[PDB]
């Protein structure tokens, strides 16, 4: 199975936090 | 005190399980004051169904029965949930290249979730199957008065390679850490009563900047 298909979104566009 | 904590107890127990519980983490007092800020975000309308990375043809609440909403730290009324997230970071920073060979330089912004009981919960499954950069992913629990053997909601862990599964009940002031890869496959029992969690997933550096550049080119 495509385990994408089961896993928590998250934007992957837009932007991230920087630590 | 970050430096102990990270240095002599979360980067060891990372190591060697994938998976490390820190409890009473920030204490009785805020928590409760991030308990009511999150239920402020409940009460005004902020949460929305649970997504997927790929959606098809099935229901999102097939796989994932919570509802959601992403937090920055910063919003009005969100201050202590701010805090939460600066404690985290604090911490992830004091393990800087000492969680396996990653290099974390960022996070995700918070999702505040919520399980509205009614049997609700989380198929098994990979926080981050396929590489979008996710490497550890690190849980605050809030839940004062949970009683798992009557209200359920046990996130279950089946850690590759060992001879037990880890049962982690999501306790009031509790903080948990794991391998957000297939290390850690995982389920989130069925919830009888509400159930909210505060997740952040820590980005490696050179995997997020791969998984950044496949969604970029398509
Ligand atoms: O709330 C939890 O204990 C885990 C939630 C989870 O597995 C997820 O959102 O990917
Ligand atoms: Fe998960």
């Amino acid at each position: 199975l495509d385990l994408e298909t089961l896993a928590p979104y998250i934007p992957m566009d837009g932007e991230d936090f920087q630590l | 005190p970050a430096l102990k904590l990270a240095l002599e107890y979360i980067v060891p127990c990372m190591n060697k399980h994938g998976i490390c519980v820190v409890d009473d983490f920030l204490g009785k007092e805020t928590g409760q004051q991030i308990g009511d800020e999150v239920r402020a975000l409940h009460d005004t309308g902020k949460f929305t169904d649970g997504q997927l990375v790929s959606q098809k043809s099935d229901s999102s609440k097939d796989i994932r029965g919570d509802k959601i909403t992403w937090i920055e730290g910063k919003e009005p009324g969100c201050e202590t949930i701010g805090l939460l997230m600066s404690s985290m970071d604090d911490l992830i920073r004091h393990c800087n290249g000492k969680l396996g060979s990653y290099k974390i330089n960022g996070r995700t912004k918070a999702m505040v979730a919520c399980y509205p009981g009614n049997g609700t919960g989380y198929v098994r499954h990979v926080d981050n199957p396929n590489g979008d950069g996710r490497c550890v992913t690190c849980i605050y629990y809030l839940n004062k008065d949970w009683d798992a053997k009557v209200s359920g909601g046990i996130l279950r862990i089946f850690p590759e390679g060992k001879a037990q599964f880890a049962d982690i009940e999501p306790k009031f002031d509790r903080l948990l850490f794991f391998w957000s890869d297939r290390r850690n496959p995982h389920e989130v029992q069925p919830a009888y009563a509400t159930r909210y969690a505060i997740i952040v997933w820590y980005f490696d550096a050179d995997e997020r900047a791969r998984a950044k550049v496949k969604y970029l080119t398509g």
